């Protein structure tokens, strides 16, 4: 029953290849799970190296041959637009769900029976999550907790030494842009900027913006305690006539004097700019004056500005000009003819940093910058890439907690406790079917792939860490107390995640469980593998 | 037919952790480890490099080799990038990172065979690194005081030149130290203003002769001849120098400006016009008192006739870098135009003459006991092509190392010749022994890697490592009159080539390493080793 | 590390080979468990094909290449002689034990940890057995029960129609030879004979012995009523002059008259035997006379007996001569010279059956035969082989029950209850180890291979049938009553094996679990395969 130039898998082979493919993808990405996981290398085929642990990066930048694993990779990657994290978790859950389902299918359990059991477990799992979570204090001033959130996110991605550097940077950068009166926040208010010639441990938080083009005169101020900012769109390069003209001279003296006569047009504009400076804290102590001109500035006029203790920047990018208007509070002057103090903004400490190859201008300490900058440093591409991802991952982790006050103790406490819950509730309720229970049992066991994979990577015995957690949980249940028990991936024994400071996000756990259940079900329900024209 | 499991990404054969990807990656690195292993030390080995363009060179420098090699395997690229880190903001340590990082991986494999995980090994290495970096702070004997004296410079320059060119160390040290002492200012305790760019010292070489006739010029040496009639300036001081970027010929026109001739009279009139305009431009130059003119471009016949009649030395310098460096000798600013070298843009040179070096004639812009240049030039000679080219590189390394003497305690000196490396073995081991649990396994092996230096130094010197190494260890494993070791902080490898036995005191030859170079290498080498160990799989994909 | 002409199989591959091979052997015999199982054809390569379900025959004659499968097959054969049954049960238990163990070994469970758990569960299983068993009455008048035992041991291996024929044959044959006194029981008191040219349905129980050689004179009775039995070891064929002689005569008639005189040597013996009857119930009504002579009898001597209504048989086999002395009570005479009235035995009807090719003599209705005979009928070696196995095993099955009063309700109730027992006792006790409890659960699950296989072979879904048994079993326990719940392989629902009449041997099940535990352990403990010299 087959047309030429086509192929199909009709018998159970369709399921074996779907499970096998998923098992492959699992066996790769499981090694990236947890702070003790390994680091994957990507080669772009052109000779460039990028290193990452991030599930989304691994799935979206690596090519996959197995058409079934492609479906898992895409569905898991979609989580990036929903939670921003948990991609590796989903792949691990899907793999083990298909492993456990396969074990039962071999016994004659129809894929539908497992699928329905998964849906029953999913609905009860969401109930468990809602009762398992802890409500976070609604105060945004809780820096101590927010550090724990950023730390937990960073430890997954960096070498744990950069965690000490990045943790306060992620925490304060997000809290700084967090709106007052307990409102929402947009983490796009934090600029992610890379620079070279410094070690990755030098990554730093900048209160304001950092500009690329600096001053180009040796007498430009190095640092000004407080300055007014002129936002100017008018070119200060040597101007020529707008109409047909020329320089007609009988002597070298007349030649240059005629050129100077046209140059006076720029000097007149400079006078109005300098006169403004003279009016607004002209000679006041501990004051200065900064120009961030959108257009070019003549080397002649840079000499003028430097002599007047003015820090003159030129050829600013639009993105900097628009942001600097917001940060400094000034307005863009389209014509020097209307120049007045009303144009000026204000900034605090303004200074330039000199790097072997580049200069960077800092416009920090503003009344309300409504923006932060993080400077990600390194000597290599892969070092900058890994650190950049670690910063963006932390910023999303903290922002998600500030938006969603629901926090869940981590270190596997959710997944082990949920597995125990489902096993008990299923027999207490019996609300599915005598055979459907096989799907729920498969689900409850599959949940343990996370605490098992987390510890497998740590190098501790996966069998003891589970038993130890079970022992402590049993004591809590017999004592009629609430106790959150996880695994300490540094010691190997159990721990209370709420003392260690290991937290998961509600959004991540909610969608990771729902997604993995759907993905595994979509593969289990596949009756035939069709191939035509390929 | 034959099935395969685990390979589902574009059909790639990509080894998992259980397949020994780490061990296989290290094996690839070992090929480069052995290549670099024989470079270190005053008796290091040469390598022949055949550039794809048909150029054959010989060098001792591992970094040169690594840049000339086409490095494909990512496991090696990690260490080659680490080498570049030693080149950025540091002038030494290339061999230290390549050799140490390889050995750290080699001993890691010995731990992997035990069943000790890459995570446990990396964690131990990070601890041993932090311990190592702290211990180095206490091994300082002397310190460079940044007085820029010739003799203080020689103390550092000599061991830096050593291991790139051996046997000529004292000659090359004088050449570098002299040139460095020329460009360095006289100052003490002044760290606010940076100075002494590596570019401040040029090296020039001519084929023929030998270093026995080498010298240092207080100024720049150009390979171009005095194109004009005047080949030299007088013995007077302060010859005014004009520098132009515009070619010394009739001015052009931005738009068209093409002259067409139809009548014989027009030919005569335009010919006189151009000659008068060029004269006016050459006259205005002479009228400012200019006695030497430097062009960034060619010179017209008429300009030569007028510049000759004005007695102005005509010297072409086509290199934009040489013109920028000329601003550091005479101070002149290149004129974007022609015929108006404003006096403020004129420079001053005491002497401009032609010199014969190696048989080749060059033009020299210099000063003697006055108006002293901010640039220096080192003059090399040698008849053998391969040897002279490498000697030039030795000069650059000396200058770069001096730059390493930077405000943040760059002058801290530690005993060299492996003496520091041997003491680290003892101290790091004790750190391991006091550390509970599996962490001690990697900390101890971390120490083991450090014997590669006294081993390599012995091997290159022709010594039997099986006698030198236990003698070095016994030399440091001694009884001292107190908790603090004194006399036996200085026992290093004796690079002599003698027969019987023994060790040599650092104090005998003032063999010291820079702390900044050592601590930097310790950071880079560990990061390179732990980076490779963290990679349990390599996957290629379209980006 | 390799020596020429050797191999060392490492990296857990030895376990993969052991489990894979065991699953092969399981798959073969799994198709033959219970009355719903299949038949196998065994071809000896010479053109003779054997039909059997008997696991002992199957494993003994089936060619096995896998060294591991050889280990299991031979170990089961050892249990066959020890227990007399349970061959397939052992192999199925070993296979599933290895399959369940393998799944856990892949997860990092050390083979020893599972092995220790198997030993704990085995000891606990034996404790359960002791409380599970039912003590049978010691009465030998339990025929109504033993019929159920015979059916249990026969129905498994026959076409279910032959069961109705063989059930009373096995049952009464052993009860006949089993003295109703606390003496002993020897199933070798029932002889197994085979005859061709009749349907297997005609298998019959004979109270006495059957002899092959019949009478060779048409006038001898085919039915002798209340016979006396002469046991005689000396020939009655025409005898010649004791010493060398000859016929020296003058007239032709003297030739035959002299030969008639020579005949007197044997005729004198005939007269003594005929007079023997005359002395012992010579003319009494309802009395007969049969001779079972080990040696030949002359056609003329048979004529002498025929004239007297005596059934004179000849050329009997020694094996029947010695037994018939015990069956009939008579003594063997080495010569007629010792013949006396006290020699004769006594029996009821002696019957000669004649078929197309053969005759058979029946010596039934003895006072105390201390022996029975079963005649297995068939047209070909197919029915004869299968029926012979069914009879020999059925006799042993009912023999073991009569000897050992301990009876185990079958229908899977034993193994299913063990699963429930071990599941609960393990979680209730947890006295093994945090890791060892894994092996106990693996053991408890493996036990279900028997009730699951019995159902699968029936065409019923094991997923539903096992669940229904567990449900009713739990309901009985919640009701605080004792109830045996097993599988109905004809309806698909649960049943009570103690009402249906499905009984297993105590001794077989005891040793079957112990043996299978050892066999699986011996393979699980094998780390490497070591080959040399091959």
């Amino acid at each position: 029953l087959l047309n030429p130039k086509a192929e199909s898998l009709r018998r159970d082979a369709a399921l074996k290849v779907n499970v096998t493919s998923a098992e492959g993808l699992q066996s790769v990405l499981e090694t990236n799970l947890g702070p003790k996981g390994t680091l994957k290398m990507l080669v772009d085929g052109a000779g460039n190296i990028k290193l990452t642990k991030d599930g989304k990066v691994l799935l979206t930048e690596m090519q996959i041959q197995s058409p079934t694993a492609v479906l898992i990779a895409r569905a898991a990657a979609a989580q990036d637009e929903i939670t921003g994290d948990g991609t590796t978790t989903v792949v691990c859950l899907v793999g083990e769900l298909l492993r456990q389902a396969h074990r039962f299918i071999q016994e004659g359990v129809h894929p539908r029976i497992i699928t329905d059991g998964f849906e029953i477990a999913r609905k009860e799992s969401m109930k468990f999550l809602d009762e398992f979570k802890i409500s976070k204090t609604n105060l945004s001033n809780d820096r101590e907790f927010l550090l724990q959130v950023a730390r937990s996110s960073l430890l997954t991605k960096v070498d744990a030494d950069l965690t000490e550097v990045l943790t306060p940077i992620v925490t304060d950068a997000v809290l700084s842009v967090y709106d007052a009166q307990a409102d929402n926040l947009d983490l796009h208010m934090v600029e992610i900027m890379q620079m070279q010639h410094l070690s990755p441990k030098d990554t730093t938080f900048i209160k304001g913006l950092v500009l690329d083009h600096g001053g180009r005169h040796p007498d430009m101020p190095t640092r000004v305690k407080n300055a007014y900012v002129l936002i100017l769109n008018v070119s200060l390069e040597y101007e020529k006539t707008e109409v047909n003209s020329g320089f007609f001279y009988s002597s070298a003296d007349q030649r240059d004097k005629l050129a100077a006569s046209e140059r006076k047009f720029v000097d007149a504009k400079l006078k109005k700019i300098i006169d403004l400076k003279n009016e607004v804290c002209g000679m006041d102590p501990d004051k200065g004056f900064v120009i961030i001109n959108q257009k070019g500035i003549d080397p002649m006029s840079l000499d003028v500005f430097a002599k007047h203790n003015i820090l003159a920047l030129r050829r600013a990018k639009r993105r900097n000009m628009e942001r600097l208007q917001l940060v400094t509070g000034g307005e863009a002057q389209n014509s020097v003819e209307d120049l007045s103090p009303q144009i000026l903004g204000f900034s605090g400490l303004v200074y330039q940093e000199t790097i072997g190859e580049e200069k960077f201008t800092y416009v920090t300490e503003n009344t309300d910058p409504k923006s932060c900058t993080i400077l990600i440093k390194g000597s290599t591409h892969y070092a900058l890439a890994q650190t950049k991802d670690a910063v963006r991952d932390g910023l999303r982790a903290v922002a998600n907690v500030l938006k969603d006050k629901n926090i869940i103790p981590g270190a596997g406490a959710f997944y082990i406790a949920l597995s125990r819950y489902l096993r008990s509730a299923n027999m207490n309720k019996l609300g599915a079917k005598g055979k459907t229970k096989t799907g729920i049992e498969a689900f409850a066991e599959a949940l343990l792939v996370i605490p098992k994979t987390l510890v497998k990577n740590s190098g501790f015995d996966p069998l003891d860490v589970l038993a130890m957690v079970e022992d402590e949980l049993d004591d809590a249940q017999d004592s009629d107390e609430t106790r959150y028990v996880g695994v300490d991936l540094n010691i190997g024994d159990s721990c209370d995640p709420t003392i260690e400071g290991i937290w998961d996000s509600y959004r991540v756990l909610r969608n990771a469980i729902t997604g993995a259940t759907g993905i595994a079900s979509n593969l289990l329900l596949c009756d035939e593998l069709l191939r035509a024209g390929r | 037919q034959n099935p395969n499991a685990g390979l589902f990404k574009q059909g790639y054969n990509s080894y998992s952790n259980a397949d020994g990807q780490i061990i296989k990656s290290i094996a690839a690195i070992r090929e480069l480890h052995q290549m670099c292993l024989t470079s270190m030390g005053p008796c290091g080995r040469n390598k022949i490099i055949v550039n794809h363009l048909g150029k054959i060179i010989i060098t001792n420098d591992a970094a040169t080799m690594l840049r000339e090699l086409d490095i494909v395997h990512p496991a090696v690229k990690v260490l080659v990038m680490a080498t570049e880190q030693q080149k950025i903001d540091m002038g030494d340590g290339t061999n230290l990172v390549m050799i140490l990082a390889g050995e750290l991986l080699n001993v890691s494999e010995k731990l992997i065979s035990m069943g000790l995980s890459a995570v446990e090994i990396i964690q131990g290495y990070n601890m041993a690194r932090k311990f190592t970096l702290k211990e180095l702070d206490e091994m300082v004997v002397g310190e460079i005081t940044d007085k820029n004296d010739k003799n203080e410079l020689l103390k550092m320059i000599k061991p830096v030149i050593s291991s790139k060119k051996y046997g000529s160390e004292d000659i090359l040290s004088e050449l570098v130290s002299e040139a460095v002492s020329h460009v360095l200012p006289v100052a003490q305790q002044a760290g606010e203003i940076p100075y002494f760019n590596v570019d401040s010292i040029r090296v020039v070489k001519i084929m023929g002769g030998s270093l026995s006739n080498s010298t240092v010029i207080k100024g720049m040496v150009f390979n171009r001849e005095p194109e004009g009639h005047v080949k030299s300036l007088s013995e007077d001081k302060k010859h005014k120098v004009a520098v132009f970027t515009c070619p010394l010929d009739i001015a052009n026109t931005e738009t068209k400006g093409t002259v067409l001739l139809h009548n014989a009279q027009e030919m005569l009139d335009f010919s006189k016009g151009e000659e008068k305009q060029i004269d006016a431009m050459m006259k205005e130059i002479a009228d400012m008192g200019v006695e030497c003119i430097v062009a960034g471009a060619g010179v017209g016949e008429l300009a030569l006739h007028y510049l000759n009649r004005y007695g102005i030395l005509v010297l072409k310098v086509p290199s934009k870098f040489e013109l920028r460096r000329l601003c550091r000798v005479c101070g002149a600013t290149p004129l974007p135009r022609l015929g108006a070298p404003t006096p403020e843009e004129l420079g001053l040179v005491e002497t401009v003459k032609t010199m014969e070096i190696g048989g080749d004639r060059v033009t020299v812009f210099k000063q003697e006991q006055g108006e002293i240049s901010r640039t220096s030039t080192i003059i090399l000679r040698g008849a053998t092509q391969n040897n002279l080219d490498d000697i030039e590189r030795a000069i650059d390394d000396g200058v770069a190392a001096v730059k390493g003497l930077m405000k943040p305690s760059g002058g801290k000196l530690l005993p060299g010749a492996g003496a520091t490396e041997i003491e680290l073995i003892s101290r790091i081991t004790k750190y391991g022994e006091r550390t509970p649990g599996l962490l001690q396994l990697a900390i101890k092996q971390f120490a083991v890697a450090f014997e590669v230096v006294p081993r390599t130094l012995a091997e290159t010197a022709g010594l039997d490592v099986n006698e030198v190494l236990p003698n070095l260890y016994a030399a440091h494993n001694v009884t001292e009159p107190g908790a603090v070791k004194t006399d036996h902080l200085y026992k290093g490898v004796d690079i002599d080539g003698e027969s019987d036995e023994g060790v040599k005191d650092i104090r005998e030859e003032n063999i010291y390493d820079m702390l900044a170079t050592k601590k930097f290498a310790i950071n880079v080498a560990t990061e390179a080793a732990t980076t490779v160990l963290s990679i349990d799989q390599i996957i290629m994909a379209k980006k």
